[PDB]
Order: C-alpha cells, then sequence, then structure tokens
C-alpha cells in the first residue's frame, strides 16, 4: 500500500517490441510454474491482446538449489526508460563511519517485488511464455512490481524505503540506519536488549508495509565484507588477500596480479610492483606466458611476506582531531595516513607517481594534500590538519612568489625525512662577477638538422651539430652546454620562450630528458641567473 | 499568479552533481531547507525528476546565520530570455554606491508549476551514509535570471515613491542586487539609504563603492641613473610585447646598445637616439589606446595574473589587447597566508565592478588550478551571484608588462 512514482519513456520513444525467444517444453514448464506462483503473489497479472510489447523471458538454473528459475532481458526496455537522478554511487567508507554498540544487517531481500509499479507504465513490462515449438499463443502477463533487472527499480526502491523509515527515524534518534541494495544496516549505542528489541519494532514497523525480512538462515553476522575490509562494529580490519604460488605464469596473471597488489598499496607500506610490470614489456597475448626473473621473483616473495600482516583499523569518533601525515616517497610519490589518536588509523593510502610535463615539489605535495582534502570532505566533512615534511619557511618561500595561486590548510611541520625542498632558485638579479653566456640554438625543423652554442663576455665560445633534432630542443641545449661550461655562478640569457618558462615556474623535473638534465645542473650551481630577451 | 516559463528551443534542464560540503555547511542547509519547506516554498521531491543543481551556503556578514546559496549558472544559461533593465550609465558617475540583497522578495512569488522540476537541487550527507535530501522551488528561486525578471513589476512599483523623493539617487538592479549611487556625502548618503530600507522592510526586505575614484592607470618605465644590458633587455623584450597594443613603440635604437656580447651587469652609457626613443615611448604610453568602445552584444572578459606578495592585476577586455580597464588588488588584512581567499575577493571585486560599469558579469581567466578553486572559493564567497570561470596559465609577459602599472605618489590619503 505505498504510493507509485510517475514514471514515463525517454522522450517520446515506445515500449519495447522484441519477440520471444523460443523455448523448450520443459524450460516453459518451468517458467510456467514460477508464474503461476507470481501471479498469485500479486506481483504480475495475466494480460491478453491488448498489448504490443514485450520482453524476452528465459529459464536459468542457479546452483542454490538447481532448481528452474526464470530471467526477463529488460535491457531494451531499460533504454527506453526515461532517466532517474543517479542511485546512492557514494558509498561510505569505513574510516569514515563511526564505532557502534551493535551493527544488525536486516535483508530486504525481494523488496524490490514489494514495491507496485506505476500503474500507467506496468504494459511496457510485458512478457511471453513460449508455447511448445511455437503452438498457438503462449502465455502473457506483465509486472505490477519494481523488476528484478529494470532501470527504475534501484532509486525508486531506495526512495520507497526512505519514506517508510522517516517514522521511525524521527522516533528513534539515537538509531542509525544504511541502506544498500536490499541490505538495511542498523547500529546502535543502546543495550543490546534495548537493540535487539528495536530491531524487532523496525522489522514489525517494515512488515506493516509488507516488507518481509528474514529468516534465521540467511542472517548476516559480523563481521562485514565492504569490499577489502572485514568489519566488526568495534574495529574493522582488512581481508587477507592471496598471492597463488604458481611455476606457471600468463600476462593475464600478471595484470590481474599488479592489480591486486597495487589495491593493497594503499594498505600496507612497503609494496612494489616495478619487477612485475617489467614482465609486460612487449607482450604479445594474454595467454602468453612470461618467466619470472629473479628480481620478479624476490618481489613477490617479499610481498607475500608482507601482505601476510594483520592491517587492522580504527572508526571515526567526531569529538577526537582528524590528523593527516604525508611523506614523500621518492619523487612524485606520496604516503598519507590519517588518525585521530597515534597509531590507529583510520584511513592511509599513496598517489602514485604523476608523471606530468613540469612541475617541482612544493606544487606536488600541494596536490597531494589537496586530493587528501577533498577526500576528507566527503568521509567526515571535515579536513584534517596536516602534519607535513616541509618546512613553513620553504612554504612561505615557495608559494609567496610563485605565478599560480595555492594553498596549504591549517598545517604544521613535521620532520620525517625526506624533508621537501626546493632543488634551486634562479636569481632574482644578475650575479656580479660571474661569466655571462649567449646562448642560441637553431634547428631546420624539416632537416631535423641544428647547431647550438654560446659567445661568453670572457670568451669562451662553442658550438655543436645535431642530427634529428628541434628547434627547442637545440635553444635548451644551449643553456644546457652553458651551465656545463660553466663554474658555479652563471649568467645566462636566451630568446627561448620556453626558459621565460623555466623562469617563471622553475620546475624541478620535466617529461623532457633534456630539460631535467639542464635542472640537474641548474641545481648543482651555486647561483645561475636567467634572463630573456626578444627573438631576432 | 504565476506565468509560464520554459526552455530555450531544444534544451533540458541541467543536471548538475552536488559537489561534497561541509559539516557546519550541511548543518545549516538542512535547517535552512526544513524552515522554508514548512513555509511552503520548496518541497522534497522523487526520483522520476532527474535533473539537479549544486548548492552551499555561505556567510551573511555580520552574523552567524549562514545563507543558502545555489549555482543557477546552468540554469539560467538554458531559461528562456525575456526579450532586466537598460543599464543607466550615470551610475559609473556617482560619488559613492551601496549594495543591497534584495533576493529576498521572491519567495512571495510564486515559480510556474511547469518549470519547478529544473529547480531540483540536493544537501548531500556526509561520507554519504544518507541519500541527498532532494527538493524543488515552488517559488520565485534566488540567483536565477528569471526572477528579477518575473519580479520586475512589482519591483519597481515599491520603488518609485523613493525614486521620485530622490531623484539625484540611481537604482540598479542585477539578479538579487540592488546598487545605490548618489552624489550626497557618507553620512546624508546611508541616511538615506536606510531610509530607502525602512521603505523597502514595510514589505520584506533586508558594499560601500565609490565608482568615480577608479582611476584609469598608465604604465611607468623604469628610469636609473645608470642602465645596464640587463636592464635595458628586460626593458626591451616589455617594450617589444607592449608593441603589440600601441604600434608605434620602439625599442630598435636601443637593440643597438645590445649589439656585442657584454656582462650583463655592465653600464652601456645612452645614445641621444636611444633616449629620444624612451621618451617617445612614455608618451605614447600616457594614456589609453584609442578606438576602444565596449560591444554590449559580445561577451566581456575579465584576466587576472598573481603579481604576488598579496598583489594581483587585472584586465577586463572584450578584444584582446583592447582594454576597457585595468587595475590592481591588494589582499584584504586577514587573507595574509590565503591565495584562494584574495583570488576570490578579487573576482567578487571586479565582478562587482563589472556590473556597476556595464552591468553584467565578465568571464574569468583565472591563473589557478581547477582542484584548487573547487575545492576552496565557496569558503570565501560572498556574492549571491557567481560569474563563469576558465582556469589558464599565466604569459610571463603579460604579467612583467602589468606589473608596470602606476601606483600613488603616497596612495588615497586617507588622513
Ligand atoms: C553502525 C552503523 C553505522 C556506522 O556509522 N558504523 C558502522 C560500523 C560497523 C559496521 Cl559493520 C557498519 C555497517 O553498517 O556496515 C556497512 C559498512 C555496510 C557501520 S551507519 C549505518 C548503521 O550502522
Amino acid at each position: 500500500p505505498i504510493e507509485t512514482v510517475p514514471v514515463k519513456l525517454k522522450p517520446g520513444m515506445d515500449g519495447p517490441k522484441v519477440k520471444q525467444w523460443p523455448l523448450t517444453e520443459e524450460k516453459i514448464k518451468a517458467l510456467v510454474e514460477i508464474c503461476t506462483e507470481m501471479e498469485k503473489e500479486g506481483k504480475i497479472s495475466k494480460i491478453g491482446p491488448e498489448n504490443p510489447y514485450n520482453t524476452p523471458v528465459f529459464a536459468i538454473k542457479k546452483k542454490d538449489s538447481t532448481k528452474w528459475r526464470k530471467l526477463v532481458d529488460f535491457r531494451e526496455l531499460n533504454k527506453r526508460t526515461q532517466d532517474f537522478w543517479e542511485v546512492q554511487l557514494g558509498i561510505p567508507h569505513p574510516a569514515g563511519l563511526k564505532k557502534k554498540k551493535s551493527v544488525t544487517v536486516l535483508d530486504v531481500g525481494d523488496a524490490y517485488f514489494s514495491v507496485p509499479l506505476d500503474e500507467d507504465f506496468r504494459k511496457y513490462t510485458a512478457f511471453t511464455i513460449p508455447s511448445i515449438n511455437n503452438e498457438t499463443p503462449g502465455i502473457r502477463y506483465q509486472y505490477n512490481v519494481l523488476p528484478q533487472g529494470w532501470k527504475g527499480s534501484p532509486a525508486i526502491f531506495q526512495s520507497s524505503m526512505t519514506k517508510i523509515l522517516e517514522p521511525f527515524r524521527k522516533q528513534n534518534p539515537d538509531i542509525v540506519i544504511y541502506q544498500y541494495m536490499d541490505d538495511l544496516y542498523v547500529g546502535s549505542d543502546l543495550e543490546i536488549g534495548q537493540h535487539r528489541t528495536k530491531i524487532e519494532e523496525l522489522r514489525q514497523h517494515l512488515l506493516r508495509w509488507g516488507l518481509t525480512t528474514p529468516d534465521k538462515k540467511h542472517q548476516k553476522e559480523p563481521p562485514f565484507l565492504w569490499m577489502g575490509y572485514e568489519l566488526h562494529p568495534d574495529k574493522w580490519t582488512v581481508q587477507p588477500i592471496v598471492l597463488p604460488e604458481k611455476d606457471s605464469w600468463t600476462v593475464n596473471d600478471i595484470q590481474k596480479l599488479v592489480g591486486k597488489l597495487n589495491w593493497a598499496s594503499q594498505i600496507y607500506p612497503g609494496i612494489k610492483v616495478r619487477q612485475l610490470c617489467k614482465l609486460l614489456r612487449g607482450t604479445k597475448a594474454l595467454t602468453e606466458v612470461i618467466p619470472l626473473t629473479e628480481e620478479a621473483e624476490l618481489e613477490l616473495a617479499e610481498n607475500r611476506e608482507i601482505l601476510k600482516e594483520p592491517v587492522h583499523g580504527v572508526y571515526y569518533d567526531p569529538s577526537k582531531d582528524l590528523i593527516a601525515e604525508i611523506q614523500k616517497q621518492g619523487q612524485g610519490q606520496w604516503t598519507y595516513q590519517i588518525y585521530q589518536e597515534p597509531f590507529k588509523n583510520l584511513k592511509t593510502g599513496k598517489y602514485a607517481r604523476m608523471r606530468g610535463a613540469h612541475t617541482n615539489d612544493v606544487k606536488q605535495l600541494t596536490e597531494a594534500v589537496q586530493k587528501i582534502t577533498t577526500e576528507s570532505i566527503v568521509i567526515w566533512g571535515k579536513t584534517p590538519k596536516f602534519k607535513l615534511p616541509i618546512q613553513k619557511e620553504t612554504w612561505e618561500t615557495w608559494w609567496t612568489e610563485y605565478w599560480q595561486a595555492t594553498w596549504i590548510p591549517e598545517w604544521e611541520f613535521v620532520n620525517t625525512p625526506p624533508l621537501v625542498k626546493l632543488w634551486y632558485q634562479l636569481e632574482k638579479e644578475p650575479i656580479v662577477g660571474a661569466e655571462t653566456f649567449y646562448v642560441d640554438g637553431a634547428a631546420n625543423r624539416e632537416t631535423k638538422l641544428g647547431k647550438a652554442g654560446y659567445v661568453t663576455n670572457r670568451g669562451r665560445q662553442k658550438v655543436v651539430t645535431l642530427t634529428d633534432t628541434t628547434n627547442q630542443k637545440t635553444e635548451l641545449q644551449a643553456i644546457y652546454l652553458a651551465l656545463q661550461d660553466s663554474g658555479l655562478e652563471v649568467n645566462i640569457v636566451t630568446d627561448s620562450q620556453y626558459a621565460l618558462g623555466i623562469i617563471q615556474a622553475q620546475p624541478d623535473q620535466s617529461e623532457s630528458e633534456l630539460v631535467n638534465q639542464i635542472i640537474e645542473q641548474l641545481i648543482k650551481k651555486e647561483k645561475v641567473y636567467l634572463a630573456w630577451v626578444p627573438a631576432h | 499568479e504565476t506565468v509560464p516559463v520554459k526552455l530555450k528551443p531544444g534544451m533540458d534542464g541541467p543536471k548538475v552533481k552536488q559537489w561534497p560540503l561541509t559539516e557546519e555547511k550541511i548543518k545549516a542547509l538542512v535547517e535552512i531547507c526544513t524552515e522554508m519547506e514548512k513555509e511552503g516554498k520548496i518541497s522534497k521531491i522523487g526520483p522520476e525528476n532527474p535533473y539537479n543543481t549544486p548548492v552551499f551556503a555561505i556567510k551573511k556578514k555580520d552574523s552567524t546565520k549562514w545563507r543558502k546559496l545555489v549555482d543557477f549558472r546552468e540554469l539560467n544559461k538554458r531559461t528562456q530570455d525575456f526579450w532586466g533593465i537598460p543599464h543607466p550609465a550615470g551610475l559609473k558617475k556617482k560619488k559613492s554606491v551601496t549594495v543591497l540583497d534584495v533576493g529576498d522578495a521572491y519567495f512571495s512569488v510564486p515559480l510556474d508549476e511547469d518549470f519547478r522540476k529544473y529547480t531540483a537541487f540536493t544537501i548531500p550527507s556526509i561520507n554519504n551514509e544518507t541519500p541527498g535530501i532532494r527538493y524543488q522551488y515552488n517559488v520565485l528561486p534566488q540567483g536565477w535570471k528569471g526572477s528579477p525578471a518575473i519580479f520586475q513589476s512589482s519591483m519597481t512599483k515599491i520603488l518609485e515613491p523613493f525614486r521620485k523623493q530622490n531623484p539625484d539617487i540611481v537604482i540598479y538592479q542585477y539578479m538579487d542586487d540592488l546598487y545605490v549611487g548618489s552624489d550626497l556625502e557618507i553620512g546624508q548618503h546611508r541616511t538615506k539609504i536606510e531610509e530607502l530600507r525602512q521603505h523597502l522592510l514595510r514589505w520584506g526586505l533586508t558594499y560601500e563603492l565609490h565608482p568615480d575614484k577608479w582611476t584609469v592607470q598608465p604604465i611607468v618605465l623604469p628610469e636609473k641613473d645608470s642602465w645596464t644590458v640587463n636592464d635595458i633587455q628586460k626593458l626591451v623584450g616589455k617594450l617589444n610585447w607592449a608593441s603589440q597594443i600601441y604600434p608605434g613603440i620602439k625599442v630598435r635604437q636601443l637593440c643597438k646598445l645590445l649589439r656585442g656580447t657584454k656582462a650583463l651587469t655592465e653600464v652601456i652609457p645612452l645614445t641621444e637616439e636611444a633616449e629620444l626613443e624612451l621618451a617617445e615611448n612614455r608618451e605614447i604610453l600616457k594614456e589609453p589606446v584609442h578606438g576602444v568602445y565596449y560591444d554590449p552584444s559580445k561577451d566581456l572578459i575579465a584576466e587576472i595574473q598573481k603579481q604576488g606578495q598579496g598583489q594581483w592585476t587585472y584586465q577586463i577586455y572584450q578584444e584582446p589587447f583592447k582594454n576597457l580597464k585595468t587595475g590592481k588588488y591588494a589582499r584584504m588584512r586577514g587573507a595574509h597566508t590565503n591565495d584562494v581567499k584574495q583570488l576570490t575577493e578579487a573576482v567578487q571585486k571586479i565582478t562587482t565592478e563589472s556590473i556597476v560599469i556595464w552591468g553584467k558579469t565578465p568571464k574569468f581567466k583565472l591563473p589557478i588550478q581547477k582542484e584548487t578553486w573547487e575545492t576552496w572559493w565557496t569558503e570565501y564567497w560572498q556574492a549571491t551571484w557567481i560569474p563563469e570561470w576558465e582556469f589558464v596559465n599565466t604569459p610571463p609577459l603579460v604579467k612583467l608588462w602589468y606589473q608596470l602599472e602606476k601606483e600613488p605618489i603616497v596612495g588615497a590619503e586617507t588622513f
């Protein structure tokens, strides 16, 4: 006795009119059975000639009873049904959930078939039970409830539940109820009796709305499997992931493997797949067998060891601080872990080596910080205070002079090397004393032949011919050599627009090996003053 | 009654995702929403309504009271045209203007029933433990373009009485705002404004600008006792860029002084030929380029460059290099360690002026990353409206150039 939701077709399309797949007397007789039952449960209704629509029904036998079941292919109807608002695609994250005295899962199983269908739309869900090898008219029906597999069902079922629960929720604020699929997750801080009692009350409530609830056999018990996690109301634990030991590894095996590993990389500290990834180089087929190198076999062994460690975790307590600590795990990689109380982590994780075109550490730290911040706001609706491996002075000096706006929330320094710092700093003004290198590189973009060189105020000069180069490259190489052949302090002038970029950005990493080199040289100099001048 | 509003031919309603919000924020929005629902202004809605518009909470200055704000930017763009008021050019020539949020009156008017679905918005739950709290508007929504429009008749109506009582003052309505400009001195001004509010309060309603002070500022070239190889070098690059605006600018003579591979720090003696060339340039620069007029049928643009030390620069224009106005912005007391804040503050300040001058919002080119902006801009926003924006990479020269803008001798002496 629940209010139907108004459902419409697309844009003015038409209900599906796909023909009924031919089945056997056997498959038919089964569907005939199940459908008479459904007919009586009130879920479906026998119709007649007044309906041009149709969806193919199928007959499959599952494992649980090997008993003949049924399936209706709504694909077409779905592609013809109007759009609804996105169903919950953002699921809760264990680190964000709060600890409870108890938690119970109730199974509103075929509740899909409990909610009434918008009487109008019903004709579109019509299907047909075939006759023995296409004899006269097979049996015709239509759904009167939310069909398993139908597009609207999910969002609808969810809403329906939401109204029905509004009352109960309002009555007992101190009771939290999570909806997911056909599962209700109710937890509390009440005494188990009170709790179990309330569970019952809630159940009964459902019962009022025709919502049939569990049989002790199907009853799920804690902990709970929430994708990679085992959750006990007291705390969570990461499911023990297994790496199979074999003597034959296909590319698939290596990819899938690398995958699983990667996932663990977020939780378990120490994971590495470098040598594994290496095995993928030049692969010709998925079913291809690639023998593991010694190094491959090695890291695989080290990993098995780490993975046999029990990673246990803590839930969110709104009365305590949210803290986030980061580590620069090599260049371009960052590790973080959020805990309220030392060593008791809610969530941890690391962000991959973002191979970009050109940046620096501080920027990278920043981007990690933001990624984290965002996650936090979704998880706890609060940003964590930050503990960063960079001096506040480094921060101040970099940010206050960078061309692009950036910011790091309330943070604090924690000396946990390696610390991030500025690899160099181009001079503010030209250096008095130091030599000057008027550099220049020119290449024919079509013959890809070029030359690069310099002339200094001191007399030094040089040129280098290059084959299979580009003008950009030359200009840079000019600068490269300039740094190479210069002492600790260098004044270099150039008309390369890109160098102007380097003056403004002062990146300490780039997609270009060449640039990188220059950076290395830069970092090496005691002082460097870049000056740009218009070309020609 | 309700006037039949529609969507532009072939347009569908927005379906914009709700960005995650802060707890503080979600609490206030809920509070707010329940109230409005009770007041009948908004209703909870079903899943058969697939549209959506982002929402968020901002701070009503001087109060702890959080103000609800919706991002109608998409809806506005999808809403049919009503073929607003013509911009009173006189406004910009007023000694002091003040703004007022008159968006509150909209609730009073009902929204065409057939349009309400398109007003669909959502309240998110932390860790998405709860589904979103869906609602739709039953009345005139704030920040939507159609509102000030439908509300025009009534608006003008209630207004006249004051306008005639004080015809020396100009009133302009943009979205939920009202900007009042007069030539009265501060006190007599604000007293008269409050007199206006009282007037507005007997129905149900509720910044200190100074447009005439908005000086058009020039580019000042460096002057030195002696000039070095580098000094000149920088100078030449700047003017060479500068030539795209004033083609009369010339660096030939100077470029001859740059003949020779010498020490950057070495001093070069200026030839009279080069020296004249410089004065000729100073003369050109002394004034804004000719032939620049605002096109009402063209998108207004605003670019900004981070100058550092809390300083920034902007250029509103419609055609590259053809600037309608240029200016600078210094960070407001308190924003010392926050870039985003200073930025949002500026975007707002610029936008206000843009409205004040041409009666529309520019489209921003922001020297900031998308992710940085999106994650923290709302935290410091204060305007009822939200301008359009794009994120860019600042060309080093453009920055270098405008960094040359002239500043006061001492400043605006606030004795
Ligand atoms: C107990 C509780 C909530 C919670 O914050 N913690 C919490 C703690 C432990 C569990 Cl197992 C769950 C739970 O419902 O499992 C999810 C992961 C499927 C929730 S919100 C919904 C109601 O129940």
